[PDB]
RNA sequence: GCCGUGCCUCUGGCACGGCUUUUCCGGAGUGUAAAAAGCUCCGGGAAUAAGGGCUGGGCAAGGCCGGUGGCAGCCGCCGCGGUAAUACCGGCGGCCCGAGUGGUGGCCACUAUUAUUGGGCCUAAAGCGGCCGUAGCCGGGCCCGUAAGUCCCUGGCGAAA
RNA sequence: UCGCCCGGUGCCGUAGGGAAGCCGUUAAGCCCGCCGCCUGGGGAGUACGGCCGCAAGGCUGAAACUUAAAGGAAUUGGCG
């Protein structure tokens, strides 16, 4: 696991920090992904992710969900723009969706692909469905639901070794976060891949708004973040 | 109303045309050199089966619901599929290749009977082999665990003699 | 809108009422119950039929088209109507002659209806004299009766 | 006469008010013209 | 991974409620005391609700 | 008019938990709404409560500890088997102990956890989780 | 059909050597009310045995060559063709299933487009112009009875397939 | 003239809801009830039948066929 060990170690030297964070993470002050997060700090530098989780750049841990072309009227013409959408993630706890525009389709992948980084979130993984009783970081620990535009979005734990049924883009997302086994029931138009690709973040995200007991943790198996790498 | 049909013992795919399925089958089908589709989705077919019954009998519980556990694990792993001190959860963690490799083609090739895997199928074909005093004539027959270890050539095969002129190409590799 | 008009207890009379009611508000119920596909269709819910044909046609295509397609007027024999039928392929019009026998089948479009730029045809020719057409277009066979 | 807001909109067609009038004149022809 | 509670989730002074990656949360030494960490949810400084330092007693915003 | 005064209840509490208050008044009092707050605190979503009379029918001070994500009723009543639970569990909770499931069975109200160990059924009224 | 060694476009085709006999032809038993199939044995021989639909997007697979010129034709839907066609018609490559593979009609899922689970009604389909009331569905708090609904235990039943 | 409680009538606006325009204790929010209506666009509010009105007219109301869009809320321009 060394190879993405030397870009962090080359990264770390020739990058002059310009936020607090980015002075914290060269200082040796903060030196673990996961802590962050709770506290209100911003992310406005894509190398404290470089650093911090490097294998986030392997180009299998990248996506590109969907790429389109649209257009503006002008007494001269057509005015054409691009729109990538991309989602980054190491296959662990941690997971990434941004958008990003440009005149070509190449620099518009690379914004894209820019922007995912600074739009991450860790989420809880687990196992609470009927069938398969086990505790192992597997699937959705419990029931959650998010929107965005007119998509609904369910996701339902289910039992170990059963795919991922959800739709095409869904997969993508979800096994970029870690997950491998769920369920699914949507409402709305699952037409437009920007909207049901956001619902599906959404979820993700939400999984960490239900109150729960500490008796619930050791029996649903729930980590938060990497779980023994 | 209408009387009893008989039924396919398989089932085919959803859509036809996803590129990463056809992948992933296009590699067992040289792998094991099965002769066509409709004889991989069989076994699919068999451990799916498997795995739907570990699904009810996990969440279920009464006095009968107890007896039809433990007959699952009793034949399961008679067939060699789990070792003897397997509990139920491991059901759900089997896959496809621990089916494929108990076809009587792999294990007379795992068992050094045959000098490639498109050579044990003639061998079994043509009547050269024997399971248990008996000779079997059908590849994709599913070898039990207490007789994986009593086949040989038939007592009247040409196979059975050390100075067949084919049968010293096929100990010529085992070193 | 309050909540849902019967959700009590000892509602099921009116709960089953209201359902049987707004279920003919349908189409493909409405048209499956009181059978009004029969008692109009020309070929009497079979999925082929027989007919001898009267006269060779052609029809215009549709708008944003250009180009002739080439048909026949087929005359039932279970029945006795007349229909109007499509020759499927290249040049196959030069193989049905006037007092032919010819097969019909639909043409296979939306909601059982026509397909295409030939909008108002809903049916095509397969077989001339007991021979296939498919065949006698492309070689490979030849015609009888002459 | 049981009519719908949907077809005072105008756009590809001519003016309601004047098709509920025409429409009437036919109503009327059958009847009289033995509608017996 | 070496898990000795690798880690532990902040939780607001208030209602509890711990805390998710990316909300508008804050935290700060207690005021008049100097010996407490206090943490405000989003929902709990929109709506300015009260909090009181566990140590000593000073009240609210 | 009013027809139920413990959907009320129970819909004033998950109203109210949810911008942040810490205390309620569920205002026309039964006794079933007692009962079922006291199952309701046995398993920790509330705090402690009190029985006060106002000459009519009496309120309920009640004070809430931010513990729970939804409460509501069961309102067609429907019954329940004793072997014929997990058909409703799988339909309003959201894994396979989330929370519990209150029914009326013929001792008193209870959890469906504690009717599946006697082995008897009856009518559902609510659910918390 | 399989195995070994060489040559080449290397997934496959050839040249040399060897092997087997499920299937194929003759023959002897067993089988069958009598036959026939099947099954166990002999003697020959790689000898007797691959189609159908697709190749622009949905949807796996070609930007290769010759024809035709808004004419022939294709097209479930969107859409191709006007003398420079990856979309029609032929050649040669390739892809999917394979003793099958395509065409037309019917029912279910797709469809939360019949909605109890579980949809809508300001502007998209859709709140009666307004109000009074009969049947029916829905109905405030406590105390004492009954045991019809409901729940648990137990006898007789709900044919075989 | 100032402050407070109850009932009507207006505006700016949190949480939340919505495809948006925008609604927001006088909900288009979260709940418990009952009734009326809706099911791609046309054909058509038509034909045939019934009941009311002195007439003009009201109320109830289909199918053969035909079509791939018809509708809504907001963007950049071009234009008056
Ligand atoms: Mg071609
Ligand atoms: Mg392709
Ligand atoms: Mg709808
Ligand atoms: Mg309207
Ligand atoms: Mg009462
Ligand atoms: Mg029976
Ligand atoms: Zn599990
Ligand atoms: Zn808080
Ligand atoms: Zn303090």
């Amino acid at each position: 696991s060394q190879e993405w060990k030397e870009y962090a170690k080359r990264v770390l030297d020739e990058w002059q920090p310009k936020t607090k964070l980015g002075m914290l993470v060269k200082e040796g002050q903060i030196t673990d992904i996961h802590e962050i997060f709770r506290k209100g700090y911003q992310i406005k530098e894509p190398e404290i992710i470089d650093v911090l989780l490097p294998e986030v750049n392997a180009r299998e841990n990248q996506e590109i969900l969907d790429i389109a072309l649209t257009v503006r009227m002008t007494d001269s013409g057509r005015r054409v723009r691009f729109r990538v959408l991309a989602a980054v993630g190491n296959r662990d706890g941690y997971v990434g969706l941004g958008i990003g525009h440009g005149r070509e389709v190449g620099i518009a992948i690379r914004k894209a692909i820019n922007y995912a980084k600074l739009n991450i979130i860790e989420i809880k993984r687990g196992c609470g469905s009927w069938e398969c009783r086990c505790r192992r970081p597997h699937s959705v620990p419990f029931t959650v639901e998010g929107k965005e535009g007119s998509v609904r979005v369910k996701l339902i734990p289910g039992p170990r070794g059963l795919g991922l049924v959800i739709g095409d883009v869904g997969k993508k997302i979800l096994r970029l976060a870690g997950i491998q086994d769920v369920w699914s029931q949507t409402l709305g138009e699952t037409r437009t891949t920007v909207n049901f690709a956001k619902a599906v973040f959404n979820a993700l995200y939400n999984t960490n708004k239900v109150v729960v007991t500490p008796e619930m943790i050791e029996r649903y198996g729930i980590v938060v973040g990497r779980a023994m790498p | 109303g209408d009387p009893k049909r008989q039924r396919k013992k398989y089932e085919t795919p959803p859509h036809p045309w996803i590129k990463e399925r056809l992948d992933r089958e296009r590699v067992l089908m040289d792998k094991y050199e099965l002769k066509n589709k409709k004889e991989l989705w069989k076994h699919e077919t068999q451990l799916k089966n498997f795995r739907r019954r570990a699904r009810r009998l996990l969440a279920a519980r009464g006095k009968q619901a107890e007896i039809e556990r433990e007959q699952l694990l009793a034949r399961l792993k008679r067939l060699g599929l789990l070792p003897e001190d397997a509990v139920l959860d491991d059901v759900l963690s089997l896959t496809i290749e621990d089916i494929l490799e108990r076809r009587l083609q792999t294990i007379v090739y795992k068992k050094g009977l045959a000098r490639t895997m498109r050579q044990a199928r003639q061998l079994i074909v043509h009547g050269h082999i024997e399971v248990n005093g008996q000779i079997i004539r059908s590849p994709s027959y599913l070898v039990l665990k207490e007789e994986e270890d009593t086949i040989t050539y038939a007592r009247t095969s040409p196979f059975a003699n050390p100075q067949h002129p084919e049968r010293m190409m096929i100990e010529k590799a085992k070193q | 809108p309050g909540k849902k008009a019967p959700n009590g207890e000892f509602a099921g009379r009116k709960l089953k009422l209201k359902r049987k009611k707004f279920r003919w508000s349908d189409i493909r119920y409405k048209r499956r119950v009181l059978r009004l596909k029969e008692k109009s269709d020309p070929l009497e819910g079979a999925p082929q039929a027989r007919g001898i044909v009267l006269e060779k046609i052609a029809v215009e295509a549709k708008q944003p088209n250009s180009g002739m397609r080439k048909a026949v007027r087929v005359q039932l024999i279970k029945n006795g109507k007349v229909v109007t039928a499509f020759c499927p392929g290249d040049g196959a019009i030069k193989f049905i002659d006037e007092h032919d026998e010819v097969i019909i089948e639909g043409i296979g479009g939306p909601k059982g209806g026509s397909m295409g730029d030939i909008p108002g045809i809903r049916y095509k020719v397969v077989k001339v004299n007991r021979v296939s057409l498919k065949e006698l277009v492309k070689g490979r066979k030849e015609k009888p009766r002459r | 006469m049981k009519r719908r807001p949907r077809k005072w909109k105008k756009k590809g067609r001519m003016r309601w008010k004047w098709i509920k009038k025409r429409i009437r004149r036919l109503k009327r022809q059958r009847k009289k013209e033995r509608g017996l | 991974e070496n898990v000795e509670l690798k880690f532990e989730i902040p939780v607001c002074t208030s209602c509890g409620r711990e805390i998710t990656p990316r909300e508008h949360a804050t935290h700060f030494v207690c005021p008049n005391c100097g010996e407490a960490i206090i943490w405000r949810c989003e929902t709990c400084r929109l709506l300015a609700k009260p909090y009181k330092c566990p140590k000593c007693g000073w009240e609210g915003p | 008019t009013l027809l139920d005064p413990l959907a009320n209840a129970l819909s004033h509490i998950t109203n109210s938990e949810r911008v942040g208050k810490r205390e309620v008044y569920i205002k026309p009092a039964s006794k079933l709404i007692g009962e079922v707050l006291r199952v309701m605190q046995k398993y920790g979503y509330i705090g402690e409560f009190e029985f006060i009379d106002d000459g009519r029918a009496g309120v309920y001070r009640v004070q809430l500890l931010g513990k729970i994500n939804k409460a509501g009723a069961i309102k067609p009543r429907f019954p329940v088997k004793a072997r014929d639970y997990e058909r409703w569990e799988k339909r309003f909770l959201p894994a396979f102990e989330f929370g519990i499931l209150i029914v009326s069975t013929s001792q008193g109200v209870m959890s469906h956890k504690e009717a599946r160990e006697k082995g008897i059924g009856g009518r559902l009224i609510a659910y918390v989780y």
